[PDB]
């Protein structure tokens, strides 16, 4: 520590080194909520969150009921142990709340103006910010299932929807279109996610146990159906064993990260799509919905945050170890975001409480009564 | 006639014996000359949809020439030989 500070005002060391190596430190040392609390208003069990891109400080939450929540995550108040209270709340009396569970919800890159919740009412939802009312709303045939927004892209401002359907819908923000759509999946589509390194290259998975990076500008079907035993190469090439229910790019986006129920996670070449052999152990995974996971930024080595039953687990992005496990919850976990700036992680499951796991090892110093041994002499 | 045959096509070749674009592509100077304001435009348009390698819909209504900005396109394409 005292070292790392010497070696950064004498310049033998990069000032980069400190910094990554006292975030991947805090990382590790991810505890429960020893200085935070987060307001519940959820009656249900909350399916989503999201940290705004910029300045990351007010948060979404999606429940089961429908209602979605935005949150408030710095210590305006002196003391300590403060509660994230809800700046603002769209419940059952808002005339245009989402009727039934709301699945996923994401902040719009680039401005916190604006931000879009879709829920399994078949819609999804275009929100004001300031005036906590719609814009735009999207009507679909089937239950939505996830939706996600480029976090780079500057040329366009599609969002990409999977549906129940077996077919991909791209929306664009710009106009309506909601007719661009693309074919070569044959089931639910549980998982979409852009590529934060190309514009236009998107990543769905699907029930048939495939994968496929599509280009949005291409007009000939997918570029790479990812495989698992990488053979010679479509009906085929089964991405997982089961139902591929998770997706997240990793940081630069050079690697894929994908979750099925087959009880296995998998890491894949961004570019050719070949997998590059991580094994992760058993990572459980029985949920049927879209199953929303993060991974680590700023750090030394990435990691992983995967929901694991009642549990996070913690995982090397590319060593594929097993870190630690954050046992703070009492009902299955489908939702974990991490705030890249003070490396805490927030946790939402269905007990209806989202958890803050915030970095230990930083104590008051005295000049515990509580604890202690009771035992009899 | 058209080239079908062997013997005829040599025949022909014997008696018959530059704009750069973002991406990087380059027509034949000589024949750029040869059109007008909007063929070029819909080269521009024709090589805007190679990038994206998607199809299109040329609606010129008759008279303007849509046989040269197809051609001026694909003489271009093998001149550049992408």
């Amino acid at each position: 520590m005292l070292g790392f500070l010497s070696a950064r005002q004498t310049g033998l060391e990069d000032p980069l080194r400190l910094r990554r190596a006292e975030s991947t430190r805090r990382v590790l040392g991810l505890e429960l909520n020893k200085d935070r609390d987060v307001e519940r208003i959820h009656g249900g069990g909350i399916n989503t969150l999201d940290i705004e891109p910029v300045e990351g400080r007010y948060m979404l939450s999606g429940g089961s009921d429908g209602v979605i929540v935005l949150y408030d995550l710095e210590n305006s108040s002196r003391q300590s142990y403060y509660t994230c209270k809800a700046v603002c709340s769209i419940g059952r009396d808002h005339p245009d709340v989402h009727r039934y569970s709301v699945e996923t919800v994401q902040w719009y890159p680039h401005d916190t103006g604006m931000f879009t919740s879709s829920s399994f009412d078949k819609t999804l939802k275009v929100w004001d910010t300031n005036t906590l009312q719609t814009a735009d709303v999207f009507n679909f045939e089937e239950t939505v299932y996830s939706h996600h927004m480029s976090p780079v892209s500057t040329k366009h401002c599609l969002v990409a929807v999977g549906t129940r359907g077996p077919k991909v819908q791209l929306c664009d923000l710009k106009s309506g279109s909601c007719s661009h759509i693309l074919q070569g999946h044959r089931q639910e589509i549980l998982a979409v996610s852009w590529s934060p390194r190309y514009d236009y290259i998107l990543a769905t998975a699907s029930a048939d146990s495939r994968v496929k990076l599509w280009d949005v500008r291409r007009a000939s079907g997918c570029l790479i159906t990812l495989d698992q035993h990488n053979g010679k190469k479509e009906s085929a090439n089964t991405a997982h064993n089961g139902k591929v229910n998770g997706l997240c790019f990793t940081s630069d986006g050079l690697h894929l990260l994908t979750v099925g129920t087959d009880n296995r996670m998998r890491l894949w070449n961004s570019s050719n799509g070949e997998n590059t052999l991580v094994n992760y152990g058993k990572v459980c995974n029985n949920s049927k919905k879209g199953l929303k996971f993060t991974v680590s930024c700023g750090c030394s080595s990435e990691f992983v945050f995967v929901p694991y039953g009642s549990t996070i687990a913690v995982y090397t992005v590319y060593s594929g170890e097993q870190i630690t496990m954050l046992k703070g919850h009492y009902k299955t976990v489908d939702c974990c975001v991490f705030q890249s700036n003070f490396q805490e992680l927030y946790s939402g499951s269905r007990d209806c409480n989202i958890l803050a796991w915030v970095p230990s090892l930083y104590e008051p110093v005295p000049d515990n009564p509580a604890f202690e041994d009771a035992w009899s002499s | 006639r058209d080239d079908g045959d062997e013997d005829y096509y040599k025949q022909r070749l014997r008696r018959w014996n530059d704009a750069e674009f973002d991406e990087g592509f380059k027509v034949p100077g000589f024949l750029f000359k040869k059109l007008f304001k909007y063929q070029q435009t819909g080269v521009r348009w024709l090589w805007e949809l190679h990038c994206q390698q998607a199809g299109g819909i040329l609606g010129d209504e008759m008279g303007l020439g849509k046989t040269i900005q197809i051609i001026a396109f694909l003489a271009g394409l093998s001149y550049s030989k992408i």
